């Protein structure tokens, strides 16, 4: 009572109804480093100009 | 200051675009006019210096020196239209271009409100000068003289540059005011000693220095007359002006690490004055004479005494005006005899009566007899040195000996005595020469009435 599978069906991407739950982290990843805080605030003008030696502005 | 800096620049487009023969006349009259404007800075309050802006500020030291520069510019321009009128207009116009630029750097340097700002143009005066000696000089050794002058002052300027930026990285801005108010006692650590040398050797190599004075005979004697005044009248004060400005963050390391420099200057001036007593070239005698007076200034700064600075400023400006006038004296003969040997042209009083007189009070003013501010300059330093050490007067006064012998010896050899038989080129003194020289000595005598202006910041 079987049947020869034609081309394609055996290569079909098929789902499977399982029991085992999704692993929490298969790669066994560790805790991430905290990213450095990003810049915030209105870009105010530079205080007292270039401030490079005697250059006033 | 913008009331002076902008007009000084404005001559440059004017001179470059003036008529063919109006170059000297137009440039001179506005140059005199600018000096009149620069007379405005003589006023100084009993307190903090006149701070016009963050870009520029003038004190009771810069202003007397500033006016000397502005009053000087007519004097080279009026001293140079005789040995250059035979050249083309463009080269003559280029000569004014160097001189005007040379002044502009001096005006900005003496008025710089920032120490590093001082450093750039104070060093940048080399470029206009180096052109003057090398291009328009009138001898072969001028080229080696140019290398001698340029390298000798650059060897000290660079360590100052590293020192100044280091003070920036350790104390913030080097504004003259904030430096004075934010002062830290310098420790006797070895690094501070080397920092002391860097901040001092650049200025001390610049006046003369005994050991570092070898460039003056090369430069001053070989330089063109318009330049030759500047290498002795004002730029020597740049090395001076730096000293009193920089010796406020070095205390008390200057109290101890000054004996080798004080000892070199005190004994050195006796040596170099003795050189004048046995010199052969008229210009070299004058240049070496400038060494002895300038070495006296070097001594004066290194005690850090109110009387010492008080006569230090007076000596510099008094010496600068004189040394220029004596260099005018060398030029006057130089056009006629076409040589610089002293004994070649003896006997000028009989031929040129008034020029002999102009050589007379010029010599007395170099003699530093009272009340001429040369005396008020030296005499103030004597007391400051005497309070520092009583033996100083033995070395102090012995210089007054030599400066007396060679000063008249230059006078007696040239003016007095029998006139040279084989010369027949000496003509009557041009009214340009006599008028120029009167414009030297007369303000110098006029300053004697109130040397309160020239006394300096300590007063
Ligand atoms: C009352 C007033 C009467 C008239 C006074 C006229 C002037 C006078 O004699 O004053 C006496 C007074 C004397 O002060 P006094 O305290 O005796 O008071 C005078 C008033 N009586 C007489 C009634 C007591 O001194 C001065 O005013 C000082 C004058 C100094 C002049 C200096 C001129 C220098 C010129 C330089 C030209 C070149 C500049 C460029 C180069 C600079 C150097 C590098």
């Amino acid at each position: 009572g079987w049947v020869r599978p034609d081309l394609g069906e055996l290569s079909k991407v098929t789902k499977v109804k399982t029991d085992r739950p999704l692993p929490e982290n298969p790669y066994h990843s560790r805790a991430r480093p905290e990213p450095n805080p990003e810049a915030e605030g209105d870009l105010k003008p530079a205080k007292h100009g270039s401030r490079l030696f005697f250059w006033t502005m | 200051m913008l009331k002076i800096i902008i007009p000084t620049t404005m001559l440059l487009p004017m001179t470059w675009m003036s008529k063919h023969n109006m170059i000297w006349i137009n440039a001179t009259v506005h140059s005199l006019l600018i000096s009149l404007i620069s007379l405005s800075l003589l006023n100084q309050l009993g307190e903090n210096s006149l701070n016009f802006s963050l870009t520029f500020f003038s004190d009771s030291l810069s202003a007397p020196l500033l006016v000397l520069t502005t009053w000087l510019l007519p004097l080279m321009l009026m001293a140079s239209q005789s040995h250059l009128s035979k050249e083309t207009t463009t080269r003559k116009k280029l000569y004014i271009t160097m001189l005007i630029l040379l002044q502009l750097f001096l005006i900005m340097t003496f008025t710089a409100t920032e120490l590093i700002l001082f450093y750039i143009l104070f060093e940048a005066t080399l470029v206009p000068t180096l052109i003057i000696i090398t291009r328009w000089g009138n001898q072969t050794e001028r080229l080696n003289a140019g290398l001698y002058f340029l390298f000798y002052t650059l060897a000290g300027s660079l360590p100052l540059l590293v020192a100044l930026v280091y003070i920036q990285n350790t104390t913030g801005s080097l504004n003259f005011l904030i430096i004075h108010y934010w002062s830290h006692p310098l420790s006797n650590s070895w690094s501070n000693i080397f920092m002391w040398l860097a901040c001092i050797m650049a200025f001390m190599v610049k006046m003369p220095l005994y050991g570092l004075h070898l460039w003056l005979p090369k430069a001053h004697v070989e330089a063109p007359i318009a330049g030759s005044m500047v290498l002795a009248a004002v730029l020597l004060k740049l090395g001076g002006y730096g000293m009193m400005r920089i010796t406020t963050i070095l205390n008390p390391l200057t109290n101890y690490m000054a004996y080798p420099f004080l000892m070199l200057s005190m004994w050195g001036m006796i040596m170099t004055s003795s050189i004048c007593l046995r010199q052969t070239d008229l210009k070299s005698l004058i240049a070496y004479s400038s060494v002895s007076h300038m070495a006296l200034v070097i001594v004066a700064i290194m005690i850090q005494t109110p009387w010492s600075f008080m006569g230090a400023t007076a000596l510099m400006i008094a010496h600068g005006l004189t040394s220029s006038m004596l260099f005018c004296l060398a030029n006057t003969n130089y056009e006629r005899v076409h040589s610089r040997t002293m004994i070649l042209a003896r006997g000028l009083q009989t031929l040129l009566p008034l020029m002999a007189t102009w050589w007379l009070m010029a010599s007395l003013t170099n003699l530093a007899l009272p009340p001429s501010i040369n005396l008020i300059g030296e005499l103030f330093i004597i007391t400051a040195s005497f309070s520092w050490s009583n033996i100083t007067i033995i070395l102090m006064g012995m210089n007054m000996m030599i400066t007396a012998l060679y000063s008249l010896y230059m006078l007696i050899t040239t003016q007095r005595g029998k006139y040279t038989h084989h010369i027949n080129n000496i003509k009557a003194s041009f009214t340009r020469e006599n008028a120029l020289m009167a414009l030297h000595i007369l303000p110098l005598l006029l300053l004697t009435l109130n040397p309160k202006m020239i006394l300096g910041p300590l007063y």
